[PDB]
Formats: C-alpha cells, structure tokens, sequence
C-alpha cells in the first residue's frame, strides 16, 4: 500500500492548486479518502472526505469556499483543488484512507504536500559534492543556495549495502545529503519545485586490495633419526595472480647467503597461492633465533614470524 | 604505511565503564601476525601495556589488570576497543593505542598520539575569569605584562586569545593545575604600557564543555 | 465550535503501562464520536492505530487499546516499547465533520546515552572556483538531543559564517543536526588546518581537514 | 614483572655534542631491550630494538650497546631534532614493561626572569576569595625557586606552581605561581612579595604591592 | 647390414639340402660370398666363393663333388647346396662378405646355419612356464625333451626394458630360456626343426600401488604472541584418488578425543593429494612426547613421526 | 608385511672387504618415515647397532664404524649394502638387516634371520673323515652308539647323514668347534648292535664350499 | 654410549610359572628401554618398547615396568612357546646399545648321560695325529663336568668340549669332548678313560678302553 | 696340402700390447697370401679384422694392426681393451682356395671376479598333470667359469635327477649355466622344501622355493 503525493507544490496569492494523491496497493473504491491540513508548528485539521465509489464529497463548513475533491478512478487518484489561496493555506496537506464497513478506523497515510503560497522570487538550488576527504565511505551533496522553502533529494547507486541521512535547513536556506556505503560510483539528485529543477551530481573514489593469508611452518626432527634438516614453509594463499615478493629474515636481518626456493601451488582465476622454503641448521633453530617470512604484495607488506617454542 | 588515532570520553566518573577507542589506517586489523596493543602513562611518566588483540582475533592482557579489562574489536570499520571496568582515581592516565608485529620480538612498531583520561567524582564547571593588572603606577613608556586568571573550571581544555587573536605575540599560557575537582590556569600578554591606556586589551576565554565563551577586558587599578 | 484536547506531554518507561486521554468541549465522548486515534513519527509518518473506540486496526499490535473512561476517550498502552515513543492524536466526529486534538507527546525513557556521530566535507572544487566556501559538519545519532558546535581554524573563531540547525529526530529515536562554516575562496586558500568540535553532555566529539 | 631503572631523568645539551641513557633491568632480559624517541607534538617512535638493532629509518648518531641487565643508548653529533623524550623498553618477556624517561632539552644562555606580581581582582574578593599571582618569564636554566612573603613572613601553604616546557623557539622557560587566601586573611595584611631566585642573579628579584589603593 | 641364416635345417643321409643367406643393407653385387664350414670342436674350413655380379664360383677341391653355389639377385640372396651328405657333413655352415675392389678383406659374417644329417626320429619340444614364484620380473621357459639337436627361441613383450638370457642344453637334450623385465604381459615362441614346429606359451604376474609423499609441518610459536595454538600439518601428496586414510598417535598411541580435519587439496587424474590438521597443547608439544600421522592406502602403511628438538 | 633377508660372502680375508646384502620384500625402500639398519652380534651375543640409511637417502653411523663402514641402495632391485672396509679378526659376526620407523622412538619393527661372517686368515679345506666305533667287544642285542669324526674343514657348514638319510632317529650332531683355523664336528648314531654286524652303517658327509661328498662305513675293530 | 646390563643370563623355567629378566642402564634412558624375543630358528621380534608397551600382536602375559636406569620384563603363565632368547636394547638416544641377554629354557625331569668312548682310529693315526672322543648323549640338567684320564693321569690339555641345543622333542642335551694327542704320544699309554660327574649320579659315569687290541 | 698354424692360446693385460702369429707349411708368409684376422666371440659372432697383410677393414679400430714378422703374419693389438678377449682366426689364399688356422684364444686379465647370479623356477601346472616333475636352476654371470650345483629337498640328495651343463661364456665375458633336478610329481605332492646351491669359488649362493 502506498499513497503517493507531490512533495511540494508552489503558487501566488489567490490562484489555484491542484493536489493529488495516486493510490496502490488496494482497491481504489473501497476505501474513503480524507484531506487533512496542517501548518508548520501546529495540530491537525480536517479539510473534506471523498467517496471514490460514488460522488460523496463532505467538507468541513471552514474549508467550503476553498476546497474542491475530485476522484480519477481510471487513474486510481485523488484530486483537491485549493481556490482563493493566501499565506494562511502555506501548510501540508495529506491524503489518509479510512475503513468504512463494520468498523470505522484509520490506517493508511500519505507523505503529504507541502503548499507554498508566495509571490516572492525563486532561487534555484546550487548542487556541490561533498568530498569525504580520507581518513574513513561517506559521500554527500550540498545544496547551497535555494528559495521558495522546499526540496527534495534522492540518491543513486550501483546497489551495495547503503544508508542515506536527509538534514534539516537552515534559516538561511542550506541543505545537506548525506550517504554511508557498506566499489562502486554514487550521484545525488535534487528536485526543487516550481516545476522540476531537478539537478544532478556524481562522485566517487574507488579501492583494490587482496589480502592473502599467511601459514608459516616447520619441519621438526623425526625421533627416528639422528641428523634432521629443518626447513620453513611460508604457505601465502589468496594473493593478487602476478604480486607477490617474498624475502627472508633471520632476528630481523635478512637473509641473503641462502636461498630460498619459492614456487606456486594454485591458479583460481586472478589469485594464487604459493609456498615459499627455506632450509636452516639445526643449531640456528636450538638457538631461539627468529625467523620471518615478509611477503609483499600490491605494496603491503605481510608478515610471519616462528621461534622454537622456548622453555 | 599505518596511522593510529585515539578516541576516548576525557574524564569518567570513579565506579563507571571506560571505553577508548582506536581507528586504524592503512592496514586492516585482519592482516597477517599484526597485533594491536592498549598502553598507558600514568602522570608521573610510568608506562603500564596493558593488553593486546591479534590479527587472528586473540586477546592477551597483563595479569594486574585481568577481570577488569576488554580487548574487542570490528574489522569493518577497522577500529579496535578497549574497555576498563570499575575505573577509581588510579586509572586516571593517558591511554595509547600502539602496533607490534612488524619485527619479531614484540616491539612496538607503531604508535598513536595518545587521548587523556581523568577519572574524577566532578562534573563540568565553567571557569571564573579575573583580571590580573599591575598593584602599581607605570613608567610612561614602559611595558607591561597583563593577564587574566581561569579559575575554578572542569573539565579540559580552555582556550585563552588577547584581542581575538590580534595579540599574537608575547603571550604566556601555563599548563593547568588541578586543585580540589577544578582546573586552574594563567595566561599573560606583554604590551606597551602605552597600548594599555589607549586601546582595549581583552582576553577571549572558551571552555567548550560548558559552551562558554567570555571577555574580560583589563582595566587599571586605582 | 468543539474543541478536542489531549495532555501535552506522558512519559513512561519500557514495560509499564501508560494511559493517554481526549476530552470534548461538548461534555461526554460517546460511541458516536468514533475515538479515533493516530500515531505521528518522525518524517511526517502517520499511522491509524484505533477506530471506533476500542476497534484496533489491522496490524496494530494488542498492547494498544482503546475505551471511554469517565467522560473522555482513552488509549492505553500496555507494555510500552522504545518504538512507542510518539505523538498520539485523538479525532472525535461531530455530525459533518472530524475534529483533531492537539496530540499528546509520549516520550519513553531507559533510553542509553549516545554520542554523536561527526562528518566534516570540505569544499568542492566547483564552490572554491567561486569566491566562497562551506566547510559542512554533519552530526547524526546522539542522544539526548541538545548538542553545541565550534569551529577551530584560526585558533578561537567567534562570528565567521558559523551556522548551526536545530535536532531533529530520526527515526531510530536519536537526534540529527549539521553545521556550516562560510568562509572566502582567498580565506580557504589562507589557512590550512581546519577542525569542526561538537559538544553533547559535556564530551567534545572533533573531526578535522587540511589541504 | 621486569623492572625497568632509566637514568637519568634530564640532560642538557647542545647540538653537536654526545649524550647517554643508560636502563638496568631486576633480571636478566639477554639482549631484548628497545629504545624509543618522542618529540614535542610528535608521537612515540621506534628507535632501536634488540639493543643494537636499528629502523632502517634511525640515523647512525644512535646506537644502543649492552645485555642481561645493562644497556646504554649512545647519541653522537647531536641534531636540533633529537632533543626530546626517550624511553627504554623491555622485550624479552611479557608484560611488556618500561623505563620512565630521559628528557634532553637543548642549552642556551642564561636568561633572567621577568618577575611580575598581581594583586587579587575585585571580582573575585566580591565571591570571598583571594588569588595572588606570580610570573616568572622567559628564563634559563629552569632551576628557580619563589618565596611567598605577606608583611615579611614567609607563606608556604595555599601555593600552586606551573612550569611550561621548554619553548620551542627561545629555548627558554616560563612559571607562574598562584597563593590562594580567604578575604578575611588577605584584608589582614598590605605588603604582599614574591622572591625569585635564579642562578642569574646573587639576591633575589623581588616583586610587591600594597593592597593600600 | 645383416646376413639372415636359416636357425638350423634337418636331411637324411645321402639326401640334399639347399641353404640360404639373404642379404640386407648392402650393395649386393659389389661384395663377393664366402661359405665357410665349422664343426662342433673343431676350426674352420672354407669351401665356396661366389660372385653375386656374374657367375664367378670357386671351390675347394675337397666340397668340388658336394657343393653347389647360386646366387638369387632378385631375391638379393645366396645359396649353397650341398648333395651327397653323410654325418661328416654335420656342421655351422657361415656365409661371409669379403671386399673384393681395392684391398681384400672380410667384415660381415652370418650368423651360420646348423645342418645335421641323420635317420634318427624326431621329438617335437615340450614347453612349460617357468613360474617366477613369488619373492623378486623373472619369467622363462623350458623346453624339456626334444631332438635332432636344435632348438630356437625368441620372446615377445608389450615394451619395457627387456634382456635375455638363452642357456646351453643338457646333453639329455633339456633347455632354458629366461627374461629379466625392467607392467606388461609375457611369452615366449619357439622353433625345432624339421620344419617349423613353432610352439608358444604365455605368462604375466602385474603389480599396481601408487607411494604417495608425506610431508608433516608443524606450527611454532609466533615469538610476538605469548600463547601459540600448536598444530599438526600430515601433508599426503600424490595418493590413490578414492584410497587414503589418516590417523594420528602420541607416544605411539592412538588419539580418539581429540578430532582432526583431514580435506582434499588437490586432485590430479587419478591421483589426489590431501591434508590432516591436528592441534595439540603447548603442554604436549613441550613434553618432547612424539607425534605420529599414519597414512593406510591400498594396504600399505606409510607414516610420519614428530617431536621437538631436543636439548 | 615386510621381510629382510641377508646375503653375505660367509667367510672373508682379513684386511679385505667386506660386503653384505639386505632384500627387502614387501615395502619399498622410500616409502615414508621408514630407515634401515645393519646391526651384528659377535661371538659372545653382544649385539652392536653398527648403522642405518633413510629413506630419505640419507645414512648415520656407529661413531666407532666412522670411517670404515658405508650404506649403500639400490631402490629399483629394493636392496641395500653394508660395505665394511680393512676386516679383521674382530669383525667375525652374525650380521642382520633390521628396519625400525613403524613406532615412533628408535625401535627395530622388522629383522633379517642375519648372516654368519667368519673372518679368518685361513681357505678352504676339505674334511678328512674318521670312523667312530667302539674299543671293546659289544654284548648281544644291545644298544651300540657309532659316529663320524668330520676333522680339519673350512668354512662351515657341513651335512651329515647316516646311510642316506635311513638312520633318521638316533642321531647327534654337535655344533663344530674352531680349533686352528679348521673346523672339527663329531656325529653320532644309535642303532641295535645286532644291526651294525649284519647291515651297513655308513656317514654321509658333504662340504659344498669344496664340493666333497665321502661315505665311512663304521667297520667294527680287532 | 649406553651400557646395559642384562640378568640374569640363564632362568630354567616350567610352563605356567612365571619369570623376571632385569636391565640396568649406566645412565638414564628415561623410559626408552626395548624387550625382544627369539625363538630357535627364528628372527628377532619385537616385544615391548618405551618400557610398558606391547606390540599389539605381544600378549598380555608379558609385561614391562621400570624408568631412570631400572627396568624388568615380567612373563606370566609361561607357555611353551616363551622359551627362547630374551634382550633388551634402550632406545633413549643414539647409537642404540644392547643387553647380554638371557636364555629361557623348559624344565624336564633329571636325565642321566649316556656316555660312550671312541679309540683314535687307523685312517687318523697314519698321517700322526690320535683323537679320543667321548660323548653324553641326553641328560638333564646341562650342568655336567668331563674328565680325561690316561693311565689315571688327568689330562686338561688338547681338549676341546662342544655342547647342543635344548632339545625340541625331548628338552635333553649332548654333549662331544674331543682329546687330541700326537700319535708317538698316544702310542705311550695303554688306558684311556673319560668319566662324567652329573647330578644324577653320586660317583662319576667312566668309560675306558684300553690300546691292546 | 698346405696347412696355417697359430698359437693356442695367448693372455695379455689390459693396456699392454700382444702379438698373434701365423705360420705357413710353405714357408714363409708373403703379401700374396692375402692374410686375413677375423675375430670370433660368443653366440657365434664372427668380424673381419683385417685383410691383405695390414689393410684395416673399415669399422676397426686403429689398435690392430696387422705385419710380416719374419716368415709369418702378425696381428698386433697395442693398448689390449678386455673386449678384445676372443679368438683369432688367421686366413692365408693358396691358388685357388682359402685355408685358415686353429685359431688364437686371446684370454685379458685383471677381469675381476664375480659371483653368480641364481634363479630358481618350480615345475608348472602343466608339466605336474603328468606324471614328472623338473626344477630349473639358472645361473648367470659367474666369473671365472668354473661353478658346481648341489640340490637339497630331503636333507642330502645323492643321485635324483640333478643334471647341469657345461659353463658357456657370455657376450660380457662372464659365464652362464643351468641346472635341473628332474622328480615325479607325487615326490614333488610329497615334499614341500627346495633349495638349489651353486658353489663358486668356495662361496655358495642359495635360493629356495616351496608349496
Ligand atoms: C633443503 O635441504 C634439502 C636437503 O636436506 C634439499 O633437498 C635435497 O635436494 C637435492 C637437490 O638439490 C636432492 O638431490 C636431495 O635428494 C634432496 N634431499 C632429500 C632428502 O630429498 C632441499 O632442496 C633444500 N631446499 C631449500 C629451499 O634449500
Ligand atoms: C585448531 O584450533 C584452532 C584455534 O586455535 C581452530 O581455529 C579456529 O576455528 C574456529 C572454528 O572452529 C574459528 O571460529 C576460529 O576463528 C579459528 N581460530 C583462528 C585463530 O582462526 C582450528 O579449527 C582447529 N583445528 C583442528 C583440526 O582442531
Ligand atoms: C580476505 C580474508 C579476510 C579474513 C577476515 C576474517 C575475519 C574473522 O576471522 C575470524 O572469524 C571468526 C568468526 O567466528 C572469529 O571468531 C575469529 O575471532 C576471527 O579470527
Ligand atoms: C613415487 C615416488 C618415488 C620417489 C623415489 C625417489 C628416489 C630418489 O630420491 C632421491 O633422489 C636423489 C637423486 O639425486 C638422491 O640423491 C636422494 O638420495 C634420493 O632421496
């Protein structure tokens, strides 16, 4: 269900609006259409009720010499017609369904439109995007300079997981959109009644990196044998298909006398895994020395480090 | 490259949870044998670790601070989190975020600013602000150091200008003192004592904790 | 004419019950009036919650009733929620028209204390081509819902083109606001180091640019 | 725990010259020991580990010598950037621990306080209190002592002190010193002093007022 | 080149035999035919010349009355019958080339043919499988009871790095034939003159296991971590596809409370190679207590011990 | 299953070489974990681990055999080779193949039946044949125990049997003793002394080392 | 190298009794100690190992016990298929070291030698040398004692003794003593005697012959 | 009729140089005997040599040589190889025929010994259908050529149906034998262990069978 209203209208004084409210969701004909006012700071007021299914149209003895309701069936819409227009009728009107059969109750609402009646010149809005300046993504647009009161904002994406936040204005007309995303490019969209002045801008700032997963073992002695080599394997899986550097270290100094043998183990589209090797003496391995695996990849710098377990 | 920011409350009352929070950049909190340590200095220069978690999601603490603290973190927002229970005056400190891991032999290799903690039973107070003025005539011509004194105000920082700014140099902030609950601070400005009688010497006083914002103007004694 | 009024403001916590009342000028609300009784949440969101005067509508849940008590109609919450906290209008129907209260503000408390959440934008490149700028600080998510912004480029700002709005509720029951600082394309070029603090319960929350 | 014994707590220094730091350790740590530096506004900043081990970044003007419970970092050729905190660390077992810090700050000649005292404003004797203030600006070195004198006898009691570190462009110090008393006990008395004591002069500078008007 | 003599032929006394030797590999018209007779203990004893170009024959005085040469250039073959035979005329009968133009020598001989003359009757071979019997490929073939006196043997194989060995007969007239193979199939064929009594007789005994590779790692303590989670890496490369099964021991018994997780790595044909995890305590990995992964396929038993360097 | 069996030469010239084979049946010589051994037991049932080669490849030796011994295989042929160099009197042994490898802590799983290997400055000889009846008249019916004398012969073994393997029961024969460089064994049977005057009691006595085979018939003395 | 010391080297036992061998170790071998059996005519086979486990073909009759530099191999309920050669090897470090070793043999009932004397003969005498043989076929226990006398002199020299297995049918011993002489010195006597001293039987068994024909 | 006389049998070590001779009845030996060294070795393998007096056949090698030495031909083998164990065969043209000699038995020394290898083959299915039974013996590769078979089923046989040959050299120049023990197939049913020795040098290689 959903009662779909423009989100603002603007006229001069003493003209004429036509306000509408488009059905969906449920039968056009079985429900009772109310129109209720209100202005900025202040309660709710009841304007008329329509009858979709027939012609039955009831104002409140206040609002007779200014409403109009009429119903579009073939358009399943809702029409007011507001005449004789001043400051005092700058309010929001919505559109409301009522049940009528058995009970009488309330359920559905609409947004509601917001009606600005002004003879004051228009400014339109001033779109800049908002740089998220790193350190974080968070995009958003600024609409600077705008008047008769009223806008409205809309955002696109290619999908992902995303949060948006409309802020409040200021006194002196400035309004800001905010979106949080959970890679892909983004754009804002503002429309700023009278008519459609709707603008557009786009931003974007995009991000590539593999993290690969680093396993660093060791070949211990066999208890059936004398004389055992020890050797370490650093096992990276998951890296980038053509980057990945890996170098040695013995308690932090590199290794440069020995080589090590470094081989690939698996293709999976554009990533790999590989293993790298590295033989050392038994003494080197009983002296609690360290020894480091730092793999390099796409500029980061991985690590593993292994020890003999002391004590 | 990796960059490591704090994030904490300022001050705590005794009794209550501490929450210090770490954003990370440039490295994920998951990449391989990184571990991310809380530290802290206690005013009179003594550095206390107080614990760690790993890149594999492994959590160590010192064994004077278990069953009190916490180590967690979320990976998404990159950001790592450490929790003090039951905070008393002793916890009052300067808490560290710091990396080991690059080297082998547990040494931190990166370090954040750090964020100050008082754990004080008081609450914010703005500061009186008094003019500090010579008890004495001038010598036509001469200079003369005026001040003002922000008395009586918790909790940290306060922002003392001259002239909005206008009177930049010879100026003298001192770091404050905490007496009782409050924080007591002076700051002073040289000028000439023939600027002094002609022209308006004020200081701009802003403690943001209590959004207060005042002038004091220094008018001679008589 | 006839009035309808309701009490300006209930507070109750999560589990209790609470009780929301609607007076007539005419004297007694009867059947006749049909009670009805909606629901106002942030964004300009209503929702009917109960007609005639106790028939709940469909996909409003039970601990919502409605009944006449002594002369007024009444909606009664029976284990208040968080997500209950709300404006109620009452509407009673005289011959050929609806009359609205004022609405009644339910506030719900145990509600914890949250701070807010800082985003600073720099200009854009578009706005510094001309002769102006707008630093935009926006802040979402903090509760209670009063918090107090100060810029900091040249060391203590005191007019410059601060500018603040007011907190509105979101739709979570937290509080949102955004903060401008207007300043000249030459003044942005200028200064370097630019930093927007938002205090809330006395914890400065700061966030901060260059370049 | 391994206890970790820095000395000394301060030296001075002029570029160009050579300082040590020296940490002992309650028990042996073999050759685990790191050397940390931190400049005024900077953060902490990994020197040397391993006790002789540097960052490839560290200049060669550092080094680091010793084992088991004795070790020494060594800066050579002083530079303008290396005047700051450094601290020692024990990495050889968990709990990682700590030493608490040399501070080298760079000499420069001997520079006499400007003395200046500050009776008790009208808006605070208004409230029932009384704040006497003393400043001592723009002084090297930072041994300096104030004495509190009302009508000749020396006041101890009611004293805050505050010292600014070194300033990064002159090099030297600043102190500023607050005596609190009641209106009832400041309206006792009419000569007020403050005596500043610096290597740079034999007697003391004195400041006074009269709360005569 | 190669000069092909018939293996050995049969007459009766008084009767005539014509035996061949087909030329290959060599102009056969530039090279003159020898025949040469050599008796069992005995030397060597010329009789022919022939003259593949023309009809150039020459004889010894003693085979003028018994020996006839042809020469078949068609055919590129040599004849030599020889008429009125008798048991002296048993014997090796070899052709030779000799080089006629420039200087004169002898370079390729035959392989010479057995003529025995005789009434006696004659016994057709017996051939039996020699059976290996387990305990080593050695394969052969025995050709029991047979007579004139020669016998002939050669083998077919599917491949394979094959040798052979013909052995001497027993003078009960016995014979062995043998093959030592370096996984196929076997049999052997052989020829007894008169005629061509060729009898064959096969045999095959094949084998099938695949040795995997085991490789058991094992992870050390990260020297930056205060506790380290001690695993067990059992690394089996190179198994039958659908036939390996993985336990583990400590201290030579089996470990039924804790579970490992034994996965498939990689799949090759019909081969695949896997991986069993382990964890153990740090406790037991510094007890010096051994580690055993046993790897069962096909029946075989393959395993892998462990322990920490001791001292 | 495995099983090892040793081949040796049986007898060896002192500062010769000495070289024995172990077959392997069952398991290969690389399969995994798995290392064989050469083990000897000398006269007095000392037994002394003499070495192993791996699977590996790789081979360690008895520090004592340094420099003398070498382990050698061939994998295709699943064999492998104790070479023993400058033998003397004091390598005389009973020589096994072993494997260990199943179980975790150095403990031989699989043995040869071993190989005997006399070292000794002596060649080969074949027996002289002594008939062994006794000195004095028999009593009627009674039990007569005859033998053979099988004296000075090298190497071992030697079989003895009595009229062709016909007299199976009854017999002794004693393990030889080294005298010399020479050999000297004595066998005996029982037969009824009404036997030996009517029918033929003959030893059969074979040395294969020099291909001798004897016949004594036991001829009653005068 | 590890030096085991096995005891004891000879246990006479029946079936269902049970039987202890102990292994000494010259250092600690922890608990790395081996047993293994060997029957007559067949190979080494491994019992126990690390001290207390058995093989899983080993039955539960034998056990171990033992660690440091003590260890003892224990068999229950004997069978007749326990007796045979039993030695323990450590198998603590390398190179792995070995006992003596003890002999298991089956009880029977006490046996008296049959003891038979053989004259040098002529084939041996024509090229100079004599041997006298004397023989003690199944007796029980082994434990016997051979005397050459000739002409009542006891003779110790040119006497060689060779002794047989336990038997496997009847669990009796032979025994063959070889007297060699030259043939001028046999040729000096006219008696030649061996007697055999044997638990069952007060005065020795004696058997001469005498050189006169 | 004229005959061709050359020694028996000549033995040289490897690396020295042996000389062959040829001697004729006639006289001496001239260049219009044409005289010809052909090679024989095992399997019936014949090569020419050398022809006229000292013309090399192509595919020889240059350390034959051939010459006349006094009244008879002369083949000269300088740097003897161990492949060169053979026998010689001289060949003088008289008129119209071809007459060779007895020929050399060149022996090489320094050949180092080697003991036999041996295999051991039961009786077949098909040969135990009939009323016999034969084990087969092998041996290979025995060197020097002198080898002696013993069998052993029942202790010691004496006479059975042990048969061997007579050892024949190799193309490697080590020698090859065979030996047989000839059953019936109810004393092959009745006994169950089979062991044939082969005794060389006075060391002995045994391999046995059962079932
Ligand atoms: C580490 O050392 C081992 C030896 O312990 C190397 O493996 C040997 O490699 C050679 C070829 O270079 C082979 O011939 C040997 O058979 C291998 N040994 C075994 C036991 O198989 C290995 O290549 C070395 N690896 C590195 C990276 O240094
Ligand atoms: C061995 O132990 C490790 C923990 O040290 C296991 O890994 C953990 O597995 C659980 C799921 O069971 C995950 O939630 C954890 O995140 C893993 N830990 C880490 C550090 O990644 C591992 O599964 C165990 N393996 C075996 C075979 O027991
Ligand atoms: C590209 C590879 C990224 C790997 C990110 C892994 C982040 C979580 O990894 C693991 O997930 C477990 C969930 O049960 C947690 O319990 C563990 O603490 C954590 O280590
Ligand atoms: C199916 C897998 C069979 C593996 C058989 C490997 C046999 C040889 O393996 C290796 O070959 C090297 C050659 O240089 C030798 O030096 C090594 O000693 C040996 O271990």
């Amino acid at each position: 269900v959903q009662l779909q209203q423009p989100g603002a209208e603007l006229v001069k004084p003493g003209a004429s609006v036509k306000l509408s409210c488009k059905a969906s969701g449920y039968t056009f004909t079985s429900y009772w259409m109310h129109w209720v006012k209100q202005r900025p700071g202040r309660g709710l007021e009841w304007i008329g009720r329509i009858d979709p299914n027939g012609g039955g149209t009831k104002y409140n003895e206040k609002f007779k010499s200014k409403a109009t309701l009429t119903v579009d069936k073939p358009s399943s819409t809702a029409y007011m017609q507001l005449s004789s227009l001043t400051s005092e009728d700058s309010a929001v009107y919505y559109c409301a369904r009522m049940w009528y059969y058995g009970t009488y109750y309330f359920d559905y609402w609409g947004q509601g439109t917001t009606l600005t009646v002004s003879s004051a010149s228009i400014r339109n809005p001033q779109l800049y995007p908002l740089k998220p300046c790193k350190g974080t993504m968070t995009l958003g647009c600024l609409v600077k300079d705008y008047f008769p009161g009223p806008v409205t904002v809309t955002w696109y994406s290619d999908s992902l997981n995303m949060s948006t936040v409309n802020f409040p204005a200021l006194g002196s007309e400035l309004k800001v959109t905010t979106s949080q995303v959970t890679a892909k490019n983004f754009t804002c969209h503002v429309t700023h009644p009278p008519s459609f002045n709707e603008s557009r801008t786009i931003l974007v700032r995009p991000v590539n990196i593999t993290e690969p997963t680093l396993e660093l073992l060791h070949s211990s002695c066999d208890p059936n044998a004398f004389h055992s080599t020890i050797q370490l394997y650093c096992f990276i899986y998951g890296h980038i298909l053509n980057d990945v550097s890996v170098s040695w270290l013995m308690d932090d100094r590199e290794i440069t006398d020995t080589l090590a043998q470094t081989v690939l183990i698996k293709e999976e589209g554009k990533l790999a895994s590989t293993c790298s090797k590295l033989n050392i003496t038994e003494q080197q391995w009983m002296s609690e020395s360290t020894f480091t695996c730092k793999v390099t990849s796409q500029g980061v710098d991985y690590l593993a480090h292994t020890r003999r377990c002391p004590d | 490259d990796v960059q490591l920011q704090e994030s904490g409350p300022g001050f705590v009352t005794p009794s209550q949870s501490l929450s210090v929070t770490c954003s990370v950049t440039g490295y994920s909190l998951t990449a391989s044998s990184y571990f991310w340590n809380w530290i802290r200095k206690f005013p009179g220069n003594k550095l206390e670790w107080m614990g760690y978690i790993g890149y594999d999601g492994s959590v160590y603490y010192n064994p004077s601070l278990k069953s009190r603290i916490s180590i967690t973190r979320d990976t998404s927002k990159r950001q790592f989190f450490l929790q003090l229970k039951t905070v008393t005056n002793d916890d009052t400190a300067l808490y560290y975020c710091a990396r080991h891991g690059y080297y082998s032999s547990r040494v931190m290799d990166a370090w954040g600013q750090g964020t100050s903690v008082t754990v004080s039973s008081a609450k914010t107070t703005a500061p009186s602000v008094y003019p500090l003025a010579p008890g004495s005539g001038d010598t036509t011509n001469s200079m003369v150091t005026l001040g003002c004194l922000v008395k009586g105000y918790f909790p940290e920082p306060v922002t003392v200008t001259w002239n909005s700014g206008s009177l930049s140099s010879g100026v003298h902030t001192f770091p404050a003192v905490l007496q009782s609950g409050l924080y007591t601070l002076s700051s002073s400005v040289t000028v000439p004592s023939s600027t002094w009688p002609s022209e308006t010497v004020t200081c701009n006083v802003a403690h943001p904790a209590s959004s207060t914002k005042v002038d004091k103007k220094i008018v001679p004694r008589g | 004419q006839a009035v309808v009024t309701q009490e300006s403001a209930l507070t109750t916590s999560p589990g209790e019950t609470v009780t929301l009342t609607c007076r007539s000028s005419t004297g007694a609300v009867t059947t006749s009036n049909y009670a009805n009784w909606v629901q106002e949440k942030p964004d300009h969101l209503f929702t009917g919650l109960i007609g005639g005067t106790n028939n709940r509508a469909p996909g409003v849940p039970a601990r919502f009733s409605g009944s006449l008590i002594g002369d007024k109609a009444a909606l009664t919450i029976t284990g208040a929620q968080t997500e209950d906290e709300a404006i109620y209008f009452c509407a009673l129907w005289y011959s050929n028209h609806l009359v609205f209260g004022g609405g009644t503000k339910l506030t719900v408390l145990g509600q914890p204390k949250s701070s807010p959440s800082v985003t600073l934008f720099p200009p854009s490149s578009e706005e510094l081509e001309t002769n102006k700028a707008t630093l935009v600080c926006t802040i979402t998510d903090f509760y209670p819902g009063v918090v107090t912004v100060d810029w900091k480029v040249d060391g203590t700002p005191v007019t410059q083109g601060m500018e603040t709005t007011q907190p509105s509720k979101q739709s979570n029951n937290k509080y949102m606001a955004s903060s401008y600082l207007t300043l000249t394309a030459g003044a942005w070029e200028r200064h370097n180091s630019y930093s927007c603090q938002v205090t809330h319960e006395g914890h400065t929350v700061e966030k901060s640019l260059s370049r | 725990d391994v206890q970790m014994n820095q000395s000394p707590s301060n030296l001075a220094a002029s570029p160009g010259e050579t300082v040590s730091i020296n940490c002992k350790a309650s028990k042996s740590i073999s050759r685990y020991l790191a050397w940390y530096q931190q400049k005024p506004g900077k953060a902490n900043k990994l020197l040397i580990f391993s006790g002789s081990t540097l960052q490839s970044g560290t200049p060669s003007r550092f080094s680091g010598s010793g084992s088991g419970t004795d070790f020494t970092l060594t800066i050579r050729n002083l530079e303008p950037e290396d005047f700051g905190l450094y601290f020692c660390q024990q990495h050889n077992e968990f709990p990682l621990t700590f030493g608490s810090g040399t501070k080298l700050e760079i000499k420069r000649a001997d520079a006499a306080p400007t003395v200046s005292i500050f009776p008790p404003s009208s808006e605070q004797l208004t409230s029932g209190g009384a704040s006497v203030v003393c400043f001592l600006n723009n002084f090297y070195p930072k041994d300096i002592n104030v004495k509190w004198k009302i009508d000749g006898s020396e006041r101890q009691n009611g004293v805050l002190n505050s010292w600014t570190d070194q300033d990064s462009k002159d090099s030297t110090y600043s102190m500023s010193s607050t005596l609190t008393l009641t209106k009832d006990e400041y309206e006792r008395h009419n000569s007020y002093t403050c005596e500043a004591t610096h290597k740079t002069s034999t007697s003391p500078i004195v400041k006074s007022f009269n709360r005569n008007e």
